[PDB]
């Protein structure tokens, strides 16, 4: 539960570790298990260099027409009260 | 003290001069900048007398202009003053900070690309004072803005018109909405 | 060039009954008559006119009889009743057309500079409105034929020129003022719909089967105004929306917490006081 | 099961049938206290505080003297606990002062950032704080403490440095206070990220969040919530 | 710009100013106060309510 | 009412709330020396 | 092409309409003295922008294939018209 937590807290929003933040966060210089974690979780393992990916978040256009079908129910609820 | 026509000299009147004293430890607060100088500077009646105390008075004058290194000047002064006179003792505290978080309200509105430190020549040496002093008056929840220690930023913003003059609405509107709610319920339950 | 006159529903009326007229005289289908009017500008006046005793032969649509005594002298009789409904045109029933309309109105176009024939409804059972006028038109083409006098579709729509609802209100005993948005909204919608769909299969008819007007003159810049936004990727009033929404939602938030508030106040005042002040 | 061990507060969170008219109309505002307790005590923030908050503006009347007072000591625990409160004076009755004489430095301890405070009201009155009987508070009261350094030092500067704050507040090293912003980012206050060398934060604030469509988003439930009370006073217009 | 006789923001950082002001919104500013009035009716409300209670 | 275990149990004043926030700030020449600190 | 990106880079005018980059604007100044596209061109990224424009003649594998419009926009907004009036429905009244 440290080194889950490591894989889910290593990069939340950080700009990018090191081998050195690996060795200190983690534990164990290297293994198989962060080189697994490298391959295992999706990663970019970078030129001596760690991202989570090229852009961190996947990218986070149209909040109109759902909240018009909320006028919808909306007005439906205005109405048969009085 | 408006009247400035009706409290010349009385066995009420302590002094006319103390009555400056009381009416200007009240009107630098009180007077936003224009009642400022409608009283002080228009309200010429008072100052064909308050020409006997012109400490505060030049204060008040930069008070317009906003010399903050005078400011602080006369703000350690009148601080020992307030620290020294009657009605005051247990209460001083705010209105020197006071004056210190409005004054730097309006220099930061002045724009924002700004830094506290081209200010710090006006806060005399005001880096770590106006640090710790901003940091708990921010941290006091006091005068919207930005600023760094290793940007020195100054800001202006906090538009009333841009949420909150539409939130105070819910703010009241769901306030006394639940309590007529709840005296409305016990009308029956 | 008319974009609109009166269309007094009491000609209509006169229409109606006329039609009922050569329903129950026999089996003459095509109900044609006269229509008299008043220019006073492109704007114009369709109160009074009349039915004439007219047949169609089955064959050669160019058949009619206009007798004078029942147009000619009878217009000097309404003359001394009323110089200004003047001889303006004339109508025919029968959805698209037939080959005489043309003829007709030339004819009559001696009595009226700007003569008309009206496609006149006797059932009513469209989406939107009845009858329409087609004056005179010189249109032919970019080829530029010998000019073809097809009478273009003259807008108009129902002038009510005067209230005169003393009874015409007084027969409706129906409706209300509607304070019927959702009616609109299902009408307008399904008659664009339906619309879209004749356009559809005109097209496919055009592709298929249509003539040389598969894109004759304006079809194309049809589809230019239709081009008005040819997702149409409206992210500048995308943006734009949202601030509109943001007022919207101001609107909406505001006026109706005031509404809250106001039935709350009262209501809850007359309800606890009849409550238990009764008892 | 209050008074006594907790063993059956799943009972309620298997068997929750806890909706009458809610007819006696301070029944239920002291059953929301309760479970509210419950809920402070199971581990509770959010939810915690806000029916703590509805039965306290659903406190009756004040007819009965100085009652509501030791039990809004224990109310307003979680609202200590979250490190965002002030001085609570305006509940002080003056017969509560010699009681709250632990609580009012308690409080104090809460805007002071003090650690030998911070166990120095521990060791001033913790006979109080078991008369209180919850080690909740305490067992996380230190960790408020360093959320409220975070929330305060997080809103105050865009780009700050872990050292500043951290040998402002004692840490004495840069891995725990990487530690204690990445349990903070964990804990979802602010974007704070390390400008990864030796630490040293880059970071920002966050104004132009946004502002015009979200509020609208709210405001469905603002007016549906009136709507419901319009409603709500209509059915009571029946009686 | 303190008194409103300019109304915009200035620059050292970048020594670049830029002027500005919109301010009115009576939709706001109007029917906001209105409500706050309301609520304050409302409050005098609240006592003829209590009062017709008991 | 209370009818619960419960039973068992500005001169300043009003800027006093102020005061205990001001509790944490320098409480009253420091200011004016750090005038002469440079 | 009837998508978007409207904001239409120079870079297809001045390879296929063989002009250069100092007469894009003339380019489209003198189609402004003529009348049938009125763009608001870009000159900060000297993108030439897409308006309203006068479309074609004749494209009659268009005017069989204008199905993907027309009835896309009649079905479609037929059928969004049904789901406003569906979410609105039993308010009838």
């Amino acid at each position: 539960t440290i080194r889950d937590e490591i894989a889910g807290c290593i990069e939340k929003a950080y700009e990018k570790i090191l081998f050195t933040e690996a060795t200190r966060i983690l534990f164990f210089n290297t293994p198989k298990k962060m080189t697994d974690y490298a391959k295992k979780r999706g990663w970019v393992l970078g030129p001596n260099n760690y991202y989570s990916f090229a852009s961190q978040q996947q990218k986070p256009t149209i909040p109109s027409t759902e909240l018009a079908k909320q006028v919808i129910e909306y007005a439906r609820q205005l109405e048969m009260i009085v | 003290f408006l009247d400035t026509v009706s409290t010349f000299t009385s066995y009420e009147l302590m002094d006319y001069k103390t009555f400056v004293t009381y009416t200007v430890y009240v009107s630098m607060i009180a007077l936003e900048r224009p009642d400022l100088r409608e009283k002080v500077i228009k309200g010429a009646e008072i100052l064909e007398v308050l020409h006997s105390l012109p400490a505060v008075r030049q204060y008040l004058f930069s008070l317009y202009e906003c010399r903050y290194s005078v400011f602080f000047q006369s703000l350690a002064v009148v601080e020992q003053e307030m620290k020294k006179d009657w009605l005051f003792a247990p209460h001083y505290r705010y209105y020197v900070r006071e004056m210190r978080i409005h004054a730097y309200s309006q220099l930061l509105e002045s724009y924002r690309s700004l830094t506290l430190g081209y200010m710090a020549e006006a806060f005399g040496v005001g880096v770590e004072f106006i640090d710790q002093e901003l940091s708990r008056f921010i941290a006091a929840g006091r005068l919207h803005c930005k600023i760094d220690k290793v940007n020195e930023i100054v800001e202006t913003n906090r538009p009333d018109s841009k949420n909150w003059q539409y939130q105070e609405t819910i703010k009241k509107g769901d306030l006394l909405l639940n309590r007529v709610q709840k005296l409305s319920r016990v009308i029956n339950m | 060039a008319v974009q609109k006159v009166v269309v007094h529903p009491l000609v209509l009326l006169s229409v109606v009954d006329h039609f009922n007229r050569i329903g129950k005289v026999g089996n003459q289908k095509r109900v044609v008559g006269v229509l008299l009017g008043s220019w006073q500008k492109k704007v114009l006046d369709v109160s009074n006119s009349f039915a004439v005793p007219f047949d169609e032969d089955d064959k050669d649509d160019s058949v009619w009889f206009l007798d004078h005594d029942y147009l000619e002298n009878m217009y000097g009789m309404f003359k001394k009743v009323n110089a200004r409904e003047r001889i303006v045109g004339w109508y025919h029933t029968g959805p698209k057309l037939h080959k005489n309309d043309i003829a007709i109105n030339e004819l009559m176009k001696r009595y009226c500079p700007n003569s008309v024939l009206v496609i006149i409804d006797v059932k009513p059972k469209d989406l939107g409105l009845p009858t329409e006028a087609y004056i005179s038109v010189e249109e032919v083409h970019d080829d530029g034929t010998p000019t073809s006098k097809t009478f273009e579709h003259v807008t108009s729509e129902i002038g009510a020129e005067e209230a005169e609802e003393v009874g015409v209100e007084h027969l409706l005993r129906d409706i209300k003022d509607t304070t019927s948005q959702r009616i609109t909204n299902q009408v307008h919608g399904l008659k664009g719909l339906n619309s879209k769909l004749l356009d559809i299969r005109s097209y496919l008819e055009k592709v298929a089967t249509g003539k040389l007007p598969i894109n004759h003159q304006i079809i194309y810049q049809l589809q230019d105004v239709f081009n008005l936004l040819p997702l149409q990727e409206f992210v500048k009033a995308f943006y734009l929306k949202t601030n509109d929404q943001m007022v919207v939602v101001y609107l909406a938030s505001l006026i109706r917490s005031v509404v809250a508030l106001h039935n709350l106040i009262n209501n809850k005042i007359a309800n606890r006081d009849a409550e238990k002040k009764e008892g | 099961y209050l008074h006594y061990s907790l063993y059956d507060q799943a009972e309620k969170l298997v068997s929750k049938s806890v909706f009458p008219e809610q007819a006696n109309n301070n029944e239920w505002a002291r059953y929301l206290y309760y479970t509210g307790r419950i809920k402070a005590i199971q581990l509770e923030y959010s939810e915690a505080r806000r029916t703590m908050t509805n039965a306290l503006r659903k406190a009756p009347q004040h007819t009965a003297v100085g009652f509501k007072q030791t039990v809004h000591k224990l109310l307003i625990v979680v609202e200590l606990l979250l490190g965002e409160i002030p001085d609570r004076l305006q509940f002080r009755q003056p017969s509560l002062k010699r009681s709250l004489m632990p609580y009012f430095l308690l409080t104090q301890a809460v805007r002071t950032g003090n650690l030998a405070k911070f166990n120095q009201v521990l060791d001033q009155f913790g006979e109080k704080f078991q008369a209180d009987g919850t080690y909740t508070l305490i067992i996380r009261l230190r960790h408020n403490v360093i959320k409220t350094g975070v929330r305060m030092i997080s809103l105050s500067y865009s780009r700050i440095s872990l050292a500043d704050i951290a040998q402002k507040l004692q840490l004495d090293s840069p891995e725990d206070a990487e530690f204690i912003v990445a349990k903070a980012i964990r804990d979802g206050v602010i974007e704070a990220s390390i400008n990864h060398e030796k630490g040293y934060v880059q970071s920002k604030e966050m104004i132009d969040i946004y502002s015009t469509r979200e509020p609208q988003l709210a405001f469905h439930q603002r007016i549906s919530f009136c709507l419901d009370i319009h409603n709500m006073s209509v059915k009571a217009m029946r009686f | 710009i303190l008194d409103k006789k300019f109304h915009g923001i200035l620059d050292q950082g970048e020594g670049v100013l830029i002027i500005f002001d919109e301010p009115p919104v009576d939709k706001t500013y109007e029917a906001a106060l209105e409500t706050i009035q309301n609520m304050s009716k409302v409050v005098d409300s609240l006592y003829n309510k209590a009062k017709k209670l008991t | 009412m209370s009818e619960k275990k419960q039973p068992v149990d500005e001169d300043n004043w009003d800027d006093d709330n102020v005061e205990d926030d001001f509790s944490n700030q320098l409480r009253a020449e420091k200011h004016g020396y750090k005038m002469e600190t440079s | 092409r009837p998508a978007n990106h409207r904001q239409l880079t120079f870079e297809e005018i001045a390879k296929s309409a063989k002009i250069t980059v100092n007469e894009v604007e003339l380019l489209v100044m003198k189609a402004l003295s003529v009348g049938l596209v009125k763009g608001s061109i870009d000159e900060v990224d000297k993108r030439v922008h897409m308006t309203w424009v006068q479309p074609r003649v004749l494209d009659l594998q268009q005017i069989k294939g204008m199905k993907d419009r027309l009835e896309f926009w009649c079905t479609d907004v037929k059928s969004m018209e049904m789901l406003v009036e569906h979410q609105a429905h039993d308010i009838l009244t």
